[PDB]
RNA sequence: GCUUGAGUCUCGUAGAGGGGGGUAGAAUUCCAGGUGUAGCGGUGAAAUGCGUAGAGAUCUGGAGGAAUACCGGUGGCGAAGGCGGCCCCCUGGACGAAGACUGACGCUCAGGUGCGAAAGCGUGGGGAGCAAACAGGAUUAGAUACCCUGGUAGUCCACGCCGUAAACGAUGUCGACUUGGAGGUUGUGCCCUUGAGGCGUGGCUUCCGGAGCUAACGCGUUAAGUCGACCGCCUGGGGAGUA
RNA sequence: AGGAGGUAAAAAUGCCAAG
């Protein structure tokens, strides 16, 4: 899902311009908006095992994003994760 | 919005309530924004097994562009209309304007 | 299935139920679902098919007919 | 051996039923993709058209209806 | 009786007996002869000619009603179906059309399991 | 939602509770209310005429709408509520002329939800129509048996009545036991099945916990003495009879429904 | 820092991928009724069973549950288990074209966590057809079986549990390299699409086979070949995957 | 070339033999 105009919103708050589109820090926020979406598909169906394991995918590699930025800079990661409320 | 693709046939007793059926089916579509591309009514045509013990049903297509509630209603509208005796509903990829 | 022909009748001639099933979907559904047993008799069946399309483009040797 | 709309292109629709005719047999089964030489993907198509079709009653199930 | 002109011949070929019932256009029935009632039982009710002599012994059972139109409607896997109709047609009656209305579902029953 | 309580005493370990959050805490809506003094099970002359009739909590009778033909007015579900003399719940119903009324809670009903009764009533649960107006097929509650009466069958909680035909004057309903009977298409349902359909769930636990819903113990008829019941009696645990009630006829599996008035509207009997 | 690894975006394509809700026709059984007459059913052959209280056959009407003929294909999709009527809603993954972007973010993984056929278990439903158990009839030296007539649990639904299988290509995952042939399927580029063609280039897949490897059978660019990274595992048979 | 069958297509029983 997450629709071409859903993803256009956020490639612009956090990118440098339209087309920077694979920086980490849009990657994360738009795995993130796609993770918060499905919540509601999976507080309902709930046995849906087939697609949350396309969704444990997403958390995975959201992980490992960020993973990657703390590591390279950690000014950039707590600006990101305060920005979509993360790090439990 | 996405393209549907409404055929629904009509009891032969009721073929003549049939254009009063349609306009009553349009405002609700074209009252919420929904453009209409096709309408062609193809009479009473026989049909190839009898359902209900009844031949030659009164058949309507739509091929209507609508939000997905909008004809939720629709096909609720069509479970209660006792003189349309069944109806499918088909999706887009174009929305077309051509004939049989 | 259905035959008429309407007039010069004369005789049967049913090849009408041979080209669509005069046994063959009623003498497979007179028993035995096995549910897998399907699976390795098409297996067979397709493998058998292209062995022996495999030996017809095969048969030039010689064999002195 | 011949072929379907891999010339004369189309995306099979089901309301035409005049071209429907010819790929269903006489008790209505549909005709295998072996004997009409149709490509893979126009033999779903018409699968689906066909599946269609016999639900609005524009074609039969069977021929004992 | 009712003297009606036009039947419809129907026949049950089993595996194991074959029925042959002949009726009106509506479905009532007129007469019946059955393989086993024509004596063979056991296996020589399930063979060809016991399914012929069927054919013929409910032939002169509707006499009394004068049917000269038949239809005929097989059912069946059995060997009774091409030697029956032939006993019809012998037994002066025109076959107007044949059919076979055997019932195949569209897959939905359990089959048996049977016979190993 | 039903909870299995923790063991920490013997009768609390066997309890299933059925708890709904959404049920009113509070008083209930006072001028729907009179009173309701138990019974004990005895009649005019004084005697117990249905036993193991007792004690209870003294609860309240609330007015329940069964007829439901303040027609042609909506209404707005207030709150749920709790019952103590049925087993489903109540909610309270507030109509747009400002008048209250009680009526049983379908199934998918919270506060807010807006009902209406009248033949020209929308099919939603919770709405009330005629039966010649509601769709054969149809799953619904709170019956009428003769058309303006109120409202007799499915109404307990999770109960349902399915419409099976209509033969048009008659309408043909697959009871909730089984039985499929026949009812004057003119009366009234409410659409959908009655709601708290988790009550069969619960369990007591104690002994006490039917003795406070209202029950008394039922003493066995083998241990009574001879003179006390048909079974009873004998030397160390015997029994010798064919089981009867203690009024001596037969108990296991013996028809005692005897009408011949209304035998017509029953199409098949409960199997 | 860099861009090839890995990833993101744009645009399309195919699909029994999953979850939810509708609905369709064929058939079986049952129920009711009409017709109608002595058998039906079953088997190697029989009998049990059903049938003059009128079955079976045939026709009309109904009620139910379950499964989806034909398409259908060593076809497709999925991590595996698996997944087939049609329609909608929600949703996962794959692949392609042409560019843009991030800049090594990668690979593997003990313990951990999740998924996981069928049978089974718990609670509540449902129950047509099949069918463990069970019963009857046969067969037989016997027959606690095969065969026949019935038939409960189960098979179905919801929600928990179990966590096993010849869960198997008996072949761990990832990457690179190394002659070919015939196919299937699904994209796409170019040219005269002139017409089903011609030329390319990707993904998945089936079969045959070269070098090589192998104890041999065989595997053979989807390796069991030549190598690298990490993991699991093996150490005579029985006892025993048992105490 | 694959498909289907065909008076026909099966399936009654049929144990043991020691160094």
């Amino acid at each position: 899902s997450l629709s071409t105009e859903a993803t256009a919103k956020i490639v612009s708050e956090f990118g440098r311009d339209a087309n920077d589109t694979g920086s980490t820090e849009v990657q994360v926020a738009l795995l993130t908006a796609q993770i918060n979406h499905l919540q509601g598909h999976f507080a309902e169906h709930k046995k849906d095992h087939h697609s949350r394991r396309g969704l444990l995918r997403m958390v995975s590699q959201r992980r490992k994003l960020l993973d990657y930025l703390k590591r390279k800079d950690v000014a950039r990661y707590t600006q990101l994760i305060e920005r979509l409320g993360l790090r439990r | 919005m996405r393209h549907y693709e409404i055929v629904f046939m009509v009891h032969p007793d009721q073929s003549e309530q049939v254009p009063g059926m349609i306009e009553r089916y349009t405002a609700a579509i074209t009252g919420a924004e929904g453009k209409i591309h096709r309408l062609e009514d193809w009479g009473r045509r026989q049909l190839a097994y009898p359902i209900n013990k009844l031949h030659k049903a009164h058949y309507v297509l739509m091929n209507v562009e609508a939000p997905q509630e909008v004809i939720d209603e629709l096909e609720t509208t069509f479970r209660f209309n006792d003189a349309v005796i069944r109806s499918m509903v088909m999706r887009t990829k174009h929305a077309v304007t051509e004939a049989s | 299935i259905k035959v008429r022909e309407n007039e010069p009748f004369d005789v049967a001639l049913r090849r009408f139920k041979r080209s669509c099933e005069k046994a063959g979907v009623l003498a497979e559904v007179r028993r035995r679902e096995f549910y897998e047993k399907p699976t390795t008799e098409r297996k067979r069946a397709k493998a058998s098919a292209v062995k022996r399309h495999a030996k017809k483009l095969a048969r030039e040797n010689a064999r002195r007919t | 051996f011949c072929r379907f709309t891999a010339e004369g292109v189309q995306e099979i629709d089901y309301k035409d039923i005049a071209t429907l005719k010819n790929y269903i047999t006489e008790s209505g089964k549909i005709v295998p993709s072996r004997i009409t030489g149709t490509r893979a993907k126009y033999q779903r198509q018409l699968a689906r058209a066909i599946k269609r079709a016999r639900y609005l009653s524009l074609l039969p199930y069977t021929d004992r209806h | 009786r009712k003297q009606v002109s036009d039947g419809v011949a129907h026949i049950h070929a089993s595996f194991n007996n074959t029925i042959v019932t002949i009726t009106d256009r509506q479905g009532n029935a007129l007469g019946w002869a059955t393989a086993g009632g024509s004596g063979f039982r056991g296996s020589r009710k399930s063979t060809p000619f016991a399914a012929q002599v069927a054919a013929e012994r409910c032939a002169d059972a509707v006499k009394e009603y004068g049917i000269k139109n038949l239809e005929v409607m097989v059912k069946g896997p059995g060997p009774g179906r091409e030697s029956t109709i032939r006993a019809l047609n012998a037994a002066g009656f025109r076959i107007t059309n044949i059919t076979d209305v055997t019932p195949i579902p569209h897959n939905g029953c359990r089959p048996p399991k049977k016979r190993r | 939602a039903v909870v299995k309580c923790k063991p920490t005493s013997p009768g609390r370990r066997h309890v299933v509770k059925v708890v709904n959050p959404e049920l009113h805490k509070g008083k209930p809506f006072a001028p729907l209310l009179e009173k309701n003094s138990k019974s004990g099970g005895r009649n005019n002359n004084g005697r117990i005429t249905t036993r193991h009739i007792g004690g209870g909590h003294k609860q309240a009778y609330r007015i329940v709408d069964f007829k439901r033909n303040k027609d042609g007015i909506p209404a707005v579900v207030e709150r749920l509520e709790y019952d103590p003399n049925r087993s489903a719940n109540i909610a309270l119903v507030l109509y747009k002329d400002g008048e209250r009324r009680y009526i049983l809670a379908p199934k998918g009903l919270k506060a807010g939800d807006q009902i209406q009764s009248g033949v020209d009533a929308a099919i939603k649960p919770g709405n009330t129509l005629p039966m010649r107006n509601i769709p054969v097929g149809s799953t619904v509650h709170n019956v009428e048996m003769k058309p303006g009466k109120g409202g007799q069958l499915a109404r307990s909680a999770g109960t349902y009545v399915q419409i099976v035909a209509r033969d048009g004057a008659y309408v043909t309903l697959r009871l909730r036991s089984g039985e499929m009977r026949k009812v004057e298409a003119d009366c009234r349902a409410t659409l959908g099945e009655v709601g708290n359909a988790e009550h069969m769930l619960r369990v007591l636990g104690k002994a006490g916990a039917a003795r406070w819903r209202g029950v008394r113990p039922t003493v066995r008829g083998t241990a009574m003495n001879p003179v006390d019941h048909p079974h009873g009696g004998g030397e160390g645990r015997n029994f010798g009879k064919h089981p009867v009630t203690p009024w001596g006829v037969q108990t296991k599996g013996k028809k005692t429904r005897s009408n011949k008035r209304t035998d017509k509207f029953i199409v098949r009997r409960r199997s």
